[PDB]
RNA sequence: UAGGAUAGGGGCCUACCAUGGUGGUGACGGGUGACGGAGAAUUAGGGUUCGAUUCCGGAGAGGGAGCCUGAGAAACGGCUACCACAUCCAAGGAAGGCAGCAGGCGCGCAAAUUACCCAAUCCUGACACGGGGAGGUAGUGACAAUAAAUAACAAUACCGGGGUCUGGUAAUUGGAAUGAGUACAAUCUAAAUCCCUUAACGAGGAUCCAUUGGAGGGCAAGUCUGGUGCCAGCAGCCGCGGUAAUUCCAGCUCCAAUAGCGUAAUUUAAGUUGUUGCAGUUAAAAAGCUCGUAGUUGGACCUUGGGCCGCGACCCCGUUACUUUGAAGAAAUUAGAGUGCUCAAAGCAAGCCAUCGCUCUGGAUACAUUAGCAUGGGAUAACAUCAUAGGA
């Protein structure tokens, strides 16, 4: 309040292959190692109930 | 379950029982002029405070002074009466603490202070500024009147480094002036 | 009993516009007003 | 009939110090009242008091010396631990300087400050100032 | 219930794990092993409230599950282990090496210990009794089973085991002036020497056990542990020696800290 | 005098549970006899409009206090409710929906309107004070 | 008593046997708009009322009943059947259980989005990885709560008061100030959004316009003006209204609270339920009188003095209440220590000249009836005895 100064956190990884493997998928997705996928969780839900219904090889095509 | 749901809330003052008493309604608009309260309430909530402080060292008194309790509770009570200069030093007593009035604690609002300490020329003066964010105790600035200045903080009062009449730039009216001039 | 005088006396009185005043100040600066009235200068509406 | 032996010694007391009488018999007496009684004496509440034995229940002759607002018996005797003396000589005392709260404890019959001294609880007997 | 609870609620928690009201719905539930679950420290709590190593629950299993945690000379994935009193909790990565105590206000502390002091933990005997085949066995109450204990150790004693051969390498006999540690009750954290043992047929036996500096205090005995033979005890102590403190006192050093 | 011993709770306990019933407002809250009521305990209920209708004022006073007959919907109890508010009888309509309130004293009738403890609060889903405010408007 | 059954005790069930068991210290029955507790409101003390709801315990999944699997279910987002509803049908059948989340009818005085997400907390699986309407994020949200704008200053003019000095007044006259709002941006964030921060913009009748109730008394404020005229209406109560209405309908003015305020069970007020602490001659209230069981209440009496050392001590196989101390009595709530979230309601954080780190950083303590366990005390009191002591 009032300005003039901020706070925050700050992580520093030794090498790289640190941080893409104990980083946070959102965090290298702002710092550019990482692609967000664009994904609806309520659309992987139905789809997912939708091959409950069917059984083998052809839940793929459902 | 909402987590939300466990966070502590309270009232921080009451209403009189008499509302229409002639006396009381005089002497609260004396204490709300003479120190520029927006309403009542803020005498209430200063009085509600008051009230909970007095209670507790009413409480201390009624105990032997060598309870543990007593000397362990009258010492914070006494602390952080001699922290906010509510009392002075030859006040080192809890039965001082009973004598405290809600005058006492107006007079350490940061409105107050700034009045008095010559930044301000008037009370409501001194409101205005603390609201527009010209005041800084030490180097946090403080838009809240309400705010209780502690004796160790009262010499740290100043203009804030941001505002015109603290060092800072001009004001949106004088720069618009100047424009136009 | 006759129901048809309901109405009757606010029907009939006459309107009067209220007249367009100044606000009064709004919040502490109304509290400065009536401290300084009441203790810096009948009952407060005597019709003197 | 007689229940209190002591709230008998006690009212006759206070009746004969409102009367103005100088000399007060207690009858019967018995080993709580002269208890009592010296309590009182201690605190200078009352004179000499003089035992008589008649073979009987006993006879008390109190001298009175004009120091007494009341004395009276509570009944029943609550059991008052050390923390609610203060309840209770708030309840009975005329203020927080003066008074006594008369108490039968294990320790012996004493003044509510001499069972705070030795924190000892009880039973109330009763009250004088 | 229909079964055993999955889930901790936080309010529910153990208040020495000094778990915030805020922070969430729920508390990690210890999962079972050698101590109990109202007594334990969770290697979670361990590892991101008091370590400061992990700051997220994910985090603490990336930790745990690279293997750099043992507990007890053992490494431990599950986040949830109950770590309790008196185990040894070392990290060979760092170099660093904790024995799980109580201080004197009741809650578990990271005490820090040698390579050497590491090597071996305390446990207190709960009983002695014929196992199959007759032969003798020992179990404490940190869950261990010891087969043919030395015939002079009893039930309530304390026995100093070595992680690295896994035996009893010396033991301490629960008699009058043993220097102890409160691990339960009100008194939790607390150290001083037994005065007396106060049995009681029937029901709870009561140890009265006095302090250093002289104060005395008793518990019963199912929250006392020998950690010493005589007045000196076999592992170090947190920095109050044991030694509890009233607020009064507390407030002293609080002020002659803040005046230095 | 009254029992004083110390083995007497039973004694004091027992004669104050005889006693209680005494007091007027212990027995009405106690006796069930509210769910009788026509709100059955509710604060307000709704109802339909029955039938206008005025009813005169006590002795001392004369005016016709024009209430409504209300039939109310939780429980087809038929009350007379009072319509404040010199002209809101007018906004009153046989088969409109109205909001009735107690008038205040608990069930006892109030002021000189006698048998009446109801008021008209709100009509067909405007509150009386608007209308009478001219601040909303009745819907068609 | 002996079995059977169960994971195991047990009339849990069976066979036989006996006649018991509870009850004015209220059994049994009835009512509860009764889930219990932690707790909540109000409280000088004592108390009164509430406790569906996020923590603990219990119970239910339309109503009953019965089961399979399984370590764990008499499971219902498992099955079987009946009752009640009810869905699709090609009439042959088939499928059911939102008191999960959201949402919809209905009921009502009365209560939000058919949103996003596992990033946090944590749980679960073969599992570091999947999943989670747990839970979180946003939306609606004057339930409730916290802080806090709607102006400040100066000069003229007036009124003043104390010519001068000093005060209050004006849609006067002036420049200052600023956030409501808008918005670069950054920050926030799982992604967004809000906040905090901040360019540019953003006040004069600063229309960037505060309301809700009142003005006879209770009870603060008008015996101003117009209208109505026992009507209309107001009025919690007392009352007002019939032509001069301090009370109705209005205008003006004033008053209270104020971003809030009005209206329609419970606490206080109530010492009008009274244990503390009320009454009973005449206001309401001593049974017509006496006996009498239970209950309640019960006279006095028993190791005291004394000194010494030194407030402790010294010397000359009956209970219980009561009291003292100790251990327990979850957390949250309450009280309370510390701590400048800018203040505050909060939270359980944080602080340190700036530190590749440190302060073992902190994350106290008190309270907690009754009943239970243990320690000391024996004055008071209760019960049991208490001249075959026939004592040793
Ligand atoms: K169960
Ligand atoms: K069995
Ligand atoms: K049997
Ligand atoms: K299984
Ligand atoms: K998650
Ligand atoms: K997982
Ligand atoms: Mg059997
Ligand atoms: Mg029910
Ligand atoms: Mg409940
Ligand atoms: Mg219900
Ligand atoms: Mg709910
Ligand atoms: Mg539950
Ligand atoms: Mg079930
Ligand atoms: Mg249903
Ligand atoms: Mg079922
Ligand atoms: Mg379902
Ligand atoms: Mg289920
Ligand atoms: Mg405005
Ligand atoms: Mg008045
Ligand atoms: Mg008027
Ligand atoms: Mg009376
Ligand atoms: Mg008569
Ligand atoms: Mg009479
Ligand atoms: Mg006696």
């Amino acid at each position: 309040f009032g300005g003039g100064k901020s706070s925050g956190f700050g992580l520093i990884y030794d090498n790289l292959e640190s941080a893409k493997k104990f980083e946070p998928k959102y965090r290298l997705i702002r710092n550019g190692l990482a692609t967000k996928v664009e994904k609806s969780r309520k659309q992987i839900k139905e789809r997912k109930n939708r091959t409950k219904k069917i059984r083998g090889v052809k839940k793929t095509k459902a | 379950v909402h987590v939300n749901f466990y966070r502590n809330y309270g009232k921080t003052f009451k209403k009189p029982r008499r509302p229409y008493e002639k006396e009381r309604l005089d002497a609260e608009l004396k204490l709300v002029g003479e120190y520029g309260l927006r309403c009542k309430r803020e005498l209430w909530r200063v009085q509600y405070a008051l009230s909970r402080i007095r209670n507790a060292a009413r409480h201390l008194l009624t105990l032997d002074e060598k309870n543990p309790r007593r000397i362990f509770e009258g010492a914070a009570l006494l602390r952080r009466m001699n922290r906010y200069g509510l009392l002075a030093e030859g006040q080192d007593k809890l039965d001082y603490v009973l004598a405290l009035t809600a005058e006492n604690f107006l007079a350490r609002r940061l409105q107050t202070l700034v009045f008095k300490a010559g930044m301000a020329k008037s009370i409501h003066h001194a409101r205005v500024l603390i609201r527009q964010r010209h005041i800084r105790v030490g180097r946090q600035i403080v838009n809240v009147p309400s705010f209780m200045v502690r004796v160790e903080s009262e010499k740290h009062i100043d203009f804030s480094l941001t505002s015109p009449f603290g060092g800072g730039p001009a004001g949106r009216v004088k720069r618009k002036n100047q424009k136009k001039a | 009993g006759s129901l048809a005088r309901a109405g009757k006396v606010r029907g009939q009185t006459p309107k009067v516009a209220k007249q367009d005043k100044k606000k009064q100040p709004r919040g502490r600066a109304h509290k400065r007003i009536q401290y300084n009235r009441r203790f810096v200068t009948r009952g407060p509406n005597s019709s003197e | 009939v007689r229940v209190s032996v002591l709230n008998d010694a006690l009212k006759s007391m206070y009746n004969a110090e409102k009367r103005g009488k100088r000399q007060v018999m207690i009858r019967p007496s018995s080993k709580v009242i002269i208890k009592f009684l010296i309590v009182m004496q201690k605190h200078g509440y009352i004179g000499e008091f003089e035992y008589v034995d008649d073979h009987r229940s006993g006879k008390i002759v109190v001298e009175l010396n004009g120091r007494l607002n009341k004395c009276g018996v509570i009944s029943p005797r609550f059991d008052v631990g050390v923390k609610e003396i203060e309840g209770w000589t708030a309840r009975l005392l005329p203020s927080r300087q003066f008074g006594y709260i008369v108490l039968t404890t294990s320790a012996g019959i004493m003044d509510h400050e001499e069972a705070r001294r030795k924190n000892v609880g009880g039973k109330v007997l009763g009250f004088f100032y | 219930a229909r079964g055993l609870k999955k889930h901790l609620k936080r309010l529910n928690a153990p208040s020495h794990w000094m778990l915030d009201k805020l922070g969430g719905a729920f508390a990690p539930k210890p999962s079972s092993g050698p101590h109990k679950a109202r007594e334990c420290l969770p290697l979670i709590l361990i590892l991101r409230n008091r370590l400061k190593y992990a700051l997220t629950y994910r985090e603490v299993q990336s930790i745990l599950m690279q293997r750099h945690i043992m507990v007890d000379g053992k490494v431990r994935t599950d986040k949830t282990y109950p770590a309790g009193f008196m185990d040894i909790i070392s990290i060979p990565k760092t170099g660093e090496n904790y024995r799980l105590l109580y201080d004197t206000k009741g809650r578990f502390r990271l005490h820090s210990v040698r390579d050497e002091d590491a090597k071996f933990k305390l446990c207190k005997v709960r009983s002695v009794q014929f196992g199959q085949k007759g032969i003798p066995y020992l179990n404490t109450y940190d869950g261990r089973t010891i087969r043919y204990p030395d015939p002079l150790i009893k039930a309530n004693d304390t026995i100093k085991l070595d992680l690295e051969t896994n035996k009893i390498v010396d033991f301490i006999k629960f008699d009058v002036g043993n220097v102890v540690m409160v691990t339960g009750g009100r008194n939790t954290g607390r150290v001083g020497v037994i005065k007396n043992r106060e049995k009681h047929k029937g029901t709870f036996e009561t140890i009265h056990v006095e302090d250093a500096q002289g104060h005395q205090f008793a518990t019963r005995l199912g929250n006392v542990f020998t950690i010493g033979k005589g007045t000196k005890p076999w592992v170090s102590l947190p920095k109050g020696k044991g030694i509890k403190l009233t607020i009064i006192e507390e407030q002293r050093k609080r002020d002659a800290a803040a005046q230095a | 005098g009254k029992t004083r011993g110390m083995g007497a709770g039973r004694k004091l306990k027992t004669h104050r549970r005889n006693q209680r019933w005494a007091d007027k407002a212990y027995k009405k809250s106690h006796l069930g006899n509210e769910w009788k009521k026509p709100f059955a305990g509710s604060s307000h209920a709704k109802g339909i409009v029955l039938e206008k209708i005025g009813i005169e004022a006590k002795q001392p006073n004369s005016a016709i206090r024009k209430c409504a007959r209300v039939q109310l919907v939780k429980n087809g109890k038929k009350i007379a409710a009072f319509v404040p508010n010199d002209g809101c009888l007018n906004f009153i309509e046989e088969n409109d929906e109205v909001l009735i309130a107690g008038f205040g004293r608990k069930g006892h009738a109030v002021g000189d309107i006698p048998g009446v403890r109801f008021k008209v609060v709100k009509v067909s889903g405007v509150s009386l004070l608007a209308l009478f405010k001219e601040k909303k408007e009745k819907p068609r």
